């Protein structure tokens, strides 16, 4: 069976804004293991960004952590951007600030 | 402490493949082996935590050792991947995922130990409890079945001897690098915790409390309520756990309340409980 | 540390 | 006396597309208030205060985030709180490839025989749902359809979704329809 992913945002810190963080996309739980992840600011892909080696869960099912250093200020806006086989079309989670 | 070793070996072509390693310790992601076909030379054997500084300033050639391993264990992984795709075919990705797994005590005594692959995302074979006897697919639920008499025969010639140096490496080896890995790996670390309420509705709020960079990963958060009036539909809830790459974990949660309500939110990790208010009156 | 010994498929 | 709750065009809608929230309760009452059970949606008091007491809550272009299970309500400190409304349950779909249908012995039915219908799907899902072209809930899923008869459409079509975030549906499966015996 094929396996969507499962997609959380979050900062390694309490955010604030002109202070340094880092901003991560954890996506979990898929198969096949190709996919397609990018950190968006302000609707726009993040260049810099990163991810751990592949691995899986005790289902086999894969998962990777997307991440890059941040500074968010008041202006901005940040999100996840997914694409899997198990999609229609990418889908997109924003950042809760507080979660 | 568990000592954890996962290995991903991708089939693309009969000239491409891939196989990513990783080694986790209570945990922590502290090693990774990668190799393609394509390059080889290029094949990787690197600490990803800080703690594996200390650990290759202590041995030396600790990186070296692994990688020659791994250059090995790849060699065997491309004959395994063309020939499970040859016999079985594959139905959403040609992979085969295995890992081992060492469970001891405080003290490095063995407690437990595990071996397991799965095809496809299929379990193939394991080895559980003694670790004498290798079970197959569960055929009642996996497209495997549609090869049953071959990987019965895959499983039922696996020697004793081939199985005997797979069952002293957990209960040796294992749980001795397990012992030594514990002498590096970070004390407790408490995490930073933060909450408050927002969105207002009407009488209506929602509560929020989440922790920061904890390790160990197991943590209890609550949010109590000093009162005695509260929404219908409400029920705490928390994001799942989740990993930073510097090996320790977050987490947070939520809570409707009416403004109301006097709330504190309780984190307990460890032999550690914080307790901060989150709305007062 | 990694095992030595890999089983074979 | 509780307020009323519908949404027009429908509860179930097609990511992107957009759908108003309704509520009514007395001729007379603008003191509307909508809310999502459990976790909260921020949309809501984001809708201009002019079109909350018309009981008036659009959103112009639904997302996974809408998705939920809604409940509102009329009132205030100064006086007046009513019952809750009953739920109304904001699906979203769109998000996963598509499920198939498929009539167990076959499509084709007798007048009075019931059917068996499954809704399979090549993506691990643990819920599905049945809709008639009205849906019911249910990797593939049994469903039973009948009496059947002519002249009544036995038109479905199902849905897979993960019970964890049930109110976020795949894209429909293809128009199942069955041919009566006559
Ligand atoms: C057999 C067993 O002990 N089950 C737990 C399991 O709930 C947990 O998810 C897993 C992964 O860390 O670790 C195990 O200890
Ligand atoms: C990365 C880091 O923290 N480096 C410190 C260094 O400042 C100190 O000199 C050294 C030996 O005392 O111990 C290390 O832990
Ligand atoms: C031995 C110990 O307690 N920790 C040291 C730490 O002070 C140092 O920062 C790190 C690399 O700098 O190497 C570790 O071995
Ligand atoms: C190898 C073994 O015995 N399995 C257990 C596993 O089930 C459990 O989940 C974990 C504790 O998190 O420790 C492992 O060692
Ligand atoms: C169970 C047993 O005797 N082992 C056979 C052996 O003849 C052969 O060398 C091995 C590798 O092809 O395959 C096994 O089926
Ligand atoms: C289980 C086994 O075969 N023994 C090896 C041994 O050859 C090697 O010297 C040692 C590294 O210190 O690692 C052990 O796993
Ligand atoms: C979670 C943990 O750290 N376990 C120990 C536990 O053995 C001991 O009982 C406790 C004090 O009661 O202190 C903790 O450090
Ligand atoms: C103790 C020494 O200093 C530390 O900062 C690191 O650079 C290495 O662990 C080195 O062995």
């Amino acid at each position: 069976i094929q396996r969507t992913p499962k997609i959380q945002v979050y900062s390694r810190h309490p955010a604030e804004n002109g202070k340094s963080n880092f901003l991560n996309c954890y996506v979990s739980g898929f198969h096949p293991s190709d996919i397609e992840v990018d950190l968006l600011k302000n609707g726009e892909r993040i260049e810099k960004v990163e991810h751990s080696d592949l691995s899986f869960s005790k289902d086999w099912s894969f998962y990777l952590l997307y991440y890059t250093e941040f500074t968010p200020t008041e202006k901005d806006e940040y999100a996840c951007r997914v694409n899997h086989v198990t999609l229609s079309q990418p889908k997109i989670v924003k950042w809760d600030r507080d979660m | 402490h568990v000592l954890r070793y996962g290995y991903t070996g991708i089939f693309d072509d009969t000239s491409h493949m891939t196989l990513t390693v990783v080694g986790i310790f209570d945990g922590q992601h502290f090693f990774t082996y990668h190799v393609q076909s394509s390059d080889k030379a290029s094949s990787r054997a690197n600490g990803t935590i800080s703690w594996m500084a200390n650990v290759s300033a202590a041995y030396p050639t600790y990186l070296d050792g692994e990688r020659a391993k791994g250059d090995l264990i790849f060699n065997q992984t491309e004959q395994n991947l063309l020939e499970l795709e040859i016999a079985l075919g594959y139905r959403s990705q040609s992979v085969l995922t295995w890992t081992h797994e060492c469970n001891t005590t405080e003290n490095g005594s063995f407690v437990a130990g595990y071996e397991g692959f799965g095809w496809d995302g299929e379990t193939l074979m394991e080895l559980k409890d003694n670790l004498t006897l290798w079970t197959g697919p569960n055929y009642e639920i996996s497209w495997l079945k549609q090869q049953k008499t071959y990987i019965d025969g895959k499983i039922k010639n696996i020697s004793e001897g081939d199985t005997t140096i797979q069952r002293n490496y957990l209960k040796g080896n294992c749980t001795q690098w397990s012992v030594i890995y514990s002498g590096f790996q970070p004390p407790v670390t408490h995490p930073v915790v933060k909450g408050g309420v927002r969105n207002q509705n009407d009488n209506r709020a929602e509560a929020f409390c989440t922790s920061y960079g904890f390790f160990p990963g197991e943590i209890q958060i609550t949010f109590i309520h000093y009162g005695d009036k509260v929404p219908e539909d409400s029920e705490p809830q928390c994001n799942p756990l989740l990993p930073t790459l510097d090996g320790t974990f977050h987490q947070g949660c939520y809570v409707a309340i009416f403004s109301n309500q006097n709330y504190t939110c309780r984190v307990t990790h460890g032999n550690w409980t914080v307790e901060i208010p989150i709305s007062v009156t | 540390a990694l095992p030595h010994a890999i089983l074979r498929l | 006396p509780k307020p009323t709750l519908w949404a027009e065009p429908g509860s179930v809608i097609t990511q992107g597309s957009p759908v108003t929230l309704r509520c009514q309760g007395g001729q007379e009452t603008q003191e509307y208030r909508l809310y999502r059970e459990k976790k909260t949606a921020p949309w809501i008091t984001r809708i201009p205060q002019e079109l909350v007491k018309k009981g008036q809550f659009p959103i112009p272009s639904i997302t996974w985030e809408h998705a939920g299970r809604y409940r509102c309500y009329y009132g205030s400190d100064t006086a007046g709180r009513s019952e809750s409304s009953d739920p109304l349950e904001l699906v979203v779909t769109g998000a996963y490839i598509k499920p198939t249908l498929s009539a167990q012995p076959s499509p084709v039915v007798n007048s009075g025989g019931n059917v068996t219908l499954q809704c399979d799907s090549q993506v691990a899902f643990d819920g599905f749902i049945l809709c008639k072209e009205q849906c019911l809930n249910s990797s593939r899923a049994i469903f039973s359809v009948g009496p059947v008869s002519p002249s009544r459409r036995w038109w479905y079509r199902c849905y897979a979704y993960d019970s964890n975030s049930p109110y976020e549906w795949s894209l429909p499966s293809d128009l199942l329809e069955l041919l009566v015996l006559g």
